[PDB]
């Protein structure tokens, strides 16, 4: 199934992707951050 | 990609009752073998779950429970087993037999502030105040010059409106400092006056400042909000004993002395129960009677164990939990009468006592491990019957005294657990209330 979709989308698509553009840009960094929840939050999420 | 977390708030301290989270009772009303941190005591477990039923049918008044058995039986345990399990809007005040004897007030009068402390109240009050920034302020004149009217333009977000207000308002304004600009709150119910500071709009006026500004206020001018508030009556009666709300001069330098108690008349206390029986019978007022915990009762002076007699049989009175480890004593204040738990019979004859049994060496066992994984220590086996051992030859309190040291000498050298060993060296550096003894009665004549 997925071949044949690109396939069928191969001719009139085009694409480029990052690699093929950026000469010189630095990857990003995607930086995560978990949070506790505070007194009054957790007394709410009991209830809830 | 990465992952961060951020954690450096500190926990909270171990304390000597801080396992027991209730009765652990079922709904038959029998008593488990081990359930919220108690073991065994199944015929005082079940008893104290007719206490807390007692409680909650908000129907006796003037009961008391004497609980008895020898010392570190779970006495106390048990007492705050039942207030965790009444839960926290039931008003619970522990108390010490010793605290009777003060310096400003008579013994018998403390009695009675605990037991008006012990009876709550749920209160509905509606507030009405009048809020915002201050555009226009106007003392108005009259013939005498004194001062009738105080004219005060208010602009929050929705707009402005301008209020006369009595001249108390004024002076409290005056008392205050507030001037053209600066953020206020008044409530109309006492007339207090709240300044927040300056407007956050008059931030660039001056480069060098020290008043703080806060935002414009959102919503209406004035505006009224309900608030739900928990009180009990000795707040009330020690309100009106030395009063501090209001303007006037006398209250606000009242607020300046030496907060010194003062013995509270039947009269005083009459009307207050009058107030609340009108705010009552308005659909407003809850009332919601707790326990009051005594505890050592076995010391109050006769003066207290016979005031009692005429306090409990009132109409008022909560529920009185009791509690002593003595045996036949002689009575505080009187160097000749001797009765059990020194208590005299004749206030004896008023409370249902709930005996206490000494443990088995099998509950040791379980109780230092509950004590151990309550601390956030790992104990091994082994380790584990060497203190149930030691506890039966001393004491439970010993055994679970030793078990924080034994920690910090495994996690001194490496180790994560609790050994034989490390139980045994603690157990030769510290001693016993017994063995202590025989090493003092050996070189009595030295000492
Ligand atoms: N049934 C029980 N379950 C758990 N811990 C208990 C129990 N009975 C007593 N203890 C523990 O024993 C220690 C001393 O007992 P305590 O409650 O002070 O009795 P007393 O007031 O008679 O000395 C307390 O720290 C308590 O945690």
């Amino acid at each position: 199934q997925l071949s044949r979709l690109h396939m069928i989308l191969k001719p009139f698509m085009l694409r480029r992707i990052k690699k093929d553009v950026e000469n010189e840009l630095s990857d990003k960094i995607e930086i995560l951050m978990y949070c506790q929840l505070t007194s009054r939050q957790k007394l709410l999420y009991q209830a809830l | 990609k990465i992952e961060e977390v951020k954690s450096t708030t500190k926990t909270q301290r171990i304390a000597s009752h801080s396992h027991v989270k209730g009765l652990g009772l079922d709904e038959s009303g029998l008593a488990k073998q081990a359930a919220s941190g108690l073991v065994g005591q199944e015929n005082a477990r079940e008893a104290c779950g007719v206490i807390v039923e007692l409680i909650k049918s908000k129907k006796m008044a003037g009961r008391a429970v004497l609980l008895a058995g020898p010392p570190g039986t779970g006495k106390t345990a048990l007492a705050l087993a039942i207030a965790q399990e009444l839960g926290s809007k039931v008003p619970f005040c522990p108390m010490v037999g010793s605290e009777v004897y003060s310096t400003e007030i008579k013994k018998t009068e403390v009695l009675m502030e605990n037991f008006r402390r012990a009876i709550g109240l749920r209160i509905k009050e509606t507030k009405e105040v009048y809020e915002g920034e201050v555009t226009e302020l106007t003392p108005c004149e009259t013939e005498n010059k004194t001062i009738s009217h105080v004219i005060i333009g208010l602009k929050t977000a929705k707009g402005t409106k301008q209020l006369k207000l009595d001249p108390s308002i004024f002076e409290s304004l005056q008392k205050e400092r507030v001037e053209a600009g600066d953020v206020i709150y008044i409530e109309a119910n006492s007339g207090a006056v709240k300044r927040q500071g300056r407007c956050d709009t008059y931030a660039t006026e001056f480069d060098l400042e020290a008043e703080e500004y806060v935002p414009l206020p959102k919503g209406d001018v004035h505006k009224k909000k309900e608030i739900i508030q928990d009180v009990t009556l000795h707040d009330l009666d020690v309100a009106n004993a030395r009063p501090q709300g209001g303007q006037d001069i006398l209250s606000m330098m009242g607020q300046l002395m030496k907060p010194k108690k003062t013995e509270i008349t039947d009269k005083l206390r009459g009307e207050i129960n009058k107030v609340v029986n009108k705010y009552i019978d308005q659909g407003i007022a809850e009332l919601v009677p707790g326990v009051l915990f005594v505890d050592e009762v076995h010391m109050l002076d006769i003066e207290c164990f016979t005031y009692l007699h005429r306090a409990l049989e009132s109409s008022i009175a909560p529920i009185v939990i009791f509690a002593s480890n003595r045996g036949n004593c002689v009575i505080r204040g009187t160097e000749d009468i001797t009765s059990p738990h020194g208590i005299p019979l004749d206030l004896l004859d008023r409370v249902m006592i709930i005996r206490t049994m000494l443990y088995t060496p099998q509950e040791m066992k379980q109780i230092i491990k509950i004590r151990a994984q309550t601390e956030g220590i790992n104990i091994s086996e082994e380790a584990l019957n060497h203190l149930g051992e030691i506890g039966t030859k001393t004491t439970l309190r010993y055994s679970v005294q030793l078990l924080t040291p034994a920690n910090l000498l495994a996690k001194i050298n490496g180790k994560d657990s609790i050994e034989k060993e490390h139980v045994e060296e603690i157990s030769e550096l510290f001693y016993d209330a017994k063995s202590s003894a025989k090493i003092l009665a050996d070189q009595q004549d030295k000492y």
